């Protein structure tokens, strides 16, 4: 068809648009947490490294 | 399509939504899983400077 | 685009995997186990290959792929395999199936694979190697991934590959080791070089978000700050504004500007300012309104930080220095109007040395941009102070300015021109 | 400025078109009912086929024919001379659709 | 869309400053060819910026020009006084 087809291209499209979307954002915010978790893992590593060495 | 027009937008509401929360449940118990590791690994450090401590005695 | 339609298709042939449930053409347990969490909707039914305890579920089809040569049955079988391996949201996941008394040949086995681009065992092998970023397995050679030809005959240059690719690349960019490890080959130079080249909206776009990714670590950005990369991002900013890619740029810049390890490598925003003005771009984008609380919110950061870096750049001092070793060139501070303004006392120097500085360059300087830089900034100063005219008139500066109103260029005659315009003053 | 001129009237008139229209809340996108020739629907479609080709989104730039409920208007083709009276008989008023 | 036409309407109001200018420059304004093929990119903001400072360099010039000539006249006054 010419009509039904276009409309099929166009949710393509769109669909496939969303799909990229969905992608970059997913990994957007995956990447935001792992910053948290890293700077989260640096605070406490220091808070551990000073009883480390108090009881050393 | 016309329906399709607002399944789009459910779709995109329903994962960017759903990878928000799951971003700020991930950092909420990494916060503490964290902290369990280091902890953990922090006391294990410490047997082991004690049984060296002990080889140095 | 074609390679998702193409593993559809093969999705849609239905392997026979019963009449080689003989072991001599296809393993004859692991084709039984295809029977088994054949219902793959449920995960209750996933668990049914951790029955199989991974040898078995998929294992036993490493360096099966080779033993079945034939083109159309080891992609069908591949592609199977890797469709399953593809959605991987709780298959595997912690690696469950890794060879675990294959180790030494884990990451090897793909290296016979990453060929055969058309049948498109290059991506089925593009996401076996993405087990990085998650999977809990990491890459024992990087050579063997980074330099090899998967992603360097693919980034500089058929295109959905290269978007294929690239998407695996963001993945593999996602571990901060391994990121380090892909800055430690020429990848860093790759993507540059075909970010100048010519290609399709998406894969520069990833290529950017490589660069994103790229400017998480706070010594890496001061590491990439010895290559130009802004000016190819600013370019493709402005020429283009999809409100996609500009997302991207935008947080590439704002993570670059927000590492800030060092002041002599924060000074990145006046680098920006100098070889393309992007603040005008992040007025038109201000201007307008997007649904995206993110892209606002890193336009007003880069914007503010940018109107901090050119009010620290606006000091007297910055400009004594320039005019004291005649490096005169325009800019920020050549143009601030509170250093014109409130600083006009400062440029009332002892003895009034700098504007005898400005007089000899008036004589000296045979560039013409310093020399238009020269008149302007005489304008200003008997413009914000009348009173120094009559002492400039007594160096012969004025009269140096009657002299270049007729200079050999355009640029130098104006400015001259406003100069002694200004000059003329109650006179 | 003399190149200019008419191109800024352009812009604005342009400006004021995507100003008059249903921006799509859904989606960044635009849909918007436009009065055309029938025979001409093709051309548009070239048209359409143009603009996609300039863009990089590479959209299919649907052509629906609308049922409009409302009044179809009324147009007649005209040349160098029938133009007058065309002008005249819509000076008394213009004809009911399709009379 | 607002801001857009905003922005068009004072560079075209600008654009009828220079060309009152002009008429009174007495130029021929030909405006003849390569006007309708409208091209249609983002820096024309760039160019609007670029007119509506010349026009700003005319302005600041017309009026430096008036106070030069009004102190060039009251100088030759002077000088013919003695």
């Amino acid at each position: 068809a010419l009509s039904d087809a276009d409309v099929q291209k166009q949710i393509k499209h769109m669909m496939a648009f969303i799909e990229q979307e969905a992608n970059e954002k997913a990994e957007e915010i995956d990447a935001k947490a792992e910053e948290e978790f890293n700077i989260e893992k640096g605070r406490l590593v220091q808070t551990q490294r000073l009883k480390i060495m108090e009881y050393y | 399509s016309q329906t399709q027009g607002i399944q789009q937008l459910l779709q995109a509401e329903k994962r960017a939504a759903e990878k928000v929360a799951d971003a700020r449940k991930r950092k909420a118990r990494r916060l503490k899983q964290a902290k369990e590791e280091a902890q953990m690994e922090v006391e294990q450090y410490r047997r082991e400077r004690e049984q060296e401590f002990q080889s140095k005695q | 685009n074609i390679i998702a339609a193409k593993a559809a298709e093969v999705r849609a042939n239905k392997v026979n995997w019963q009449s080689y449930l003989q072991g001599q053409m296809i393993s004859a347990e692991d084709c039984e186990f295809i029977q088994r969490f054949e219902m793959k909707r449920s995960s209750e039914d996933k668990q049914e290959m951790l029955q199989t305890e991974g040898s078995q579920c998929a294992k036993t089809f490493i360096n099966l792929m080779t033993h079945i040569s034939k083109e159309q049955t080891v992609q069908y079988i591949l592609t199977m395999v890797d469709d399953m391996l593809q959605e991987n949201h709780q298959r595997v996941s912690i690696f469950f199936d890794y060879a675990k008394r294959s180790k030494s040949t884990a990451w090897p086995y793909f290296l016979p694979m990453l060929n055969r681009q058309d049948p498109f065992t290059v991506h089925m092998a593009a996401r076996i190697i993405a087990k990085l970023a998650a999977w809990g397995k990491e890459l024992m050679e990087g050579s063997d991934l980074n330099y090899y030809f998967n992603w360097i005959k693919t980034q500089l240059s058929s295109s959905q590959y290269v978007q294929c690719v690239a998407g695996c690349l963001q993945l593999m960019l996602r571990v901060n080791e391994y990121r380090f490890a892909w800055v430690e080959a020429d990848g860093v130079n790759c993507i540059m070089g075909v970010l100048s080249n010519k290609c399709g909206f998406q894969l520069q776009y990833q290529m950017i978000f490589s660069i994103w990714l790229l400017a998480f670590s706070p010594q890496m950005c001061e590491h990439l700050r010895r290559y130009n990369i802004i000016p190819v991002l600013s370019d493709i900013l402005q020429e283009s504004v999809k409100e996609k890619v500009t997302r991207i740029i935008l947080a590439a810049f704002r993570n670059f500007l927000e590492k800030s390890t060092e002041r002599e490598t924060r000074q990145e925003y006046a680098l920006a300012m100098i070889q393309c003005k992007v603040l005008k771009q992040l007025e038109n984008l201000e201007q307008q309104k997007y649904d995206d609380e993110d892209i606002s919110e890193d336009i007003k950061f880069l914007l503010e930080k940018l109107g901090e870096s050119v009010q620290d750049l606006s000091s007297f001092d910055e400009y004594s220095s320039e005019l004291k070793s005649g490096r005169l060139e325009w800019s920020p501070v050549h143009k601030s109007e509170k250093f014109w303004r409130e600083n006009a006392v400062r440029l009332n120097e002892k003895n009034y040395e700098l504007l005898k500085i400005l007089t000899k360059l008036l004589e000296v300087s045979d560039d013409p941009q310093v020399l238009a830089v020269a008149a302007h900034d005489v304008g200003e100063y008997v413009r914000h102070y009348p009173r120094g005219k009559r002492v400039i008139e007594q160096l012969g500066g004025k009269q140096l300015v009657m002299n270049h109103m007729h200079h050999e260029d355009q640029q130098v005659r104006y400015n001259a021109l406003l100069a002694v315009q200004k000059l003329m003053v109650h006179n | 400025i003399r190149v200019w001129f008419i191109k800024v009237r352009k812009m604005k008139a342009i400006y004021h078109t995507l100003n008059l229209c249903n921006i799509d809340v859904t989606q960044k996108c635009l849909i918007a009912e436009v009065w055309c020739p029938v025979t001409d629907l093709d051309s548009i479609q070239f048209a359409l086929r143009r603009g996609t080709e300039h863009s990089g989104s590479t959209v299919p730039s649907i052509l629906n024919r609308m049922q409009t409920n409302q009044t179809p208007p009324t147009y007649n083709k005209t040349n160098k001379f029938t133009h007058g009276f065309q002008n005249i008989v819509d000076a008394y008023g213009i004809g009911t659709y399709r009379e | 869309f607002v801001n857009e036409v905003r922005r068009c309407e004072e560079m075209d109001r600008k654009l009828r400053f220079v060309e009152k200018e002009i008429r009174k420059a007495n130029i021929p304004i030909m405006d003849t060819g390569e006007n309708p093929e409208v091209p249609f990119p983002r820096d024309m903001i760039d160019l609007e910026a670029n007119f509506e400072k010349i026009e700003n360099e005319l302005k600041e010039i017309n009026t430096n020009q008036e106070a030069l000539k009004r102190n060039f006249l009251e100088l030759t006054e002077l000088k013919f006084i003695l």
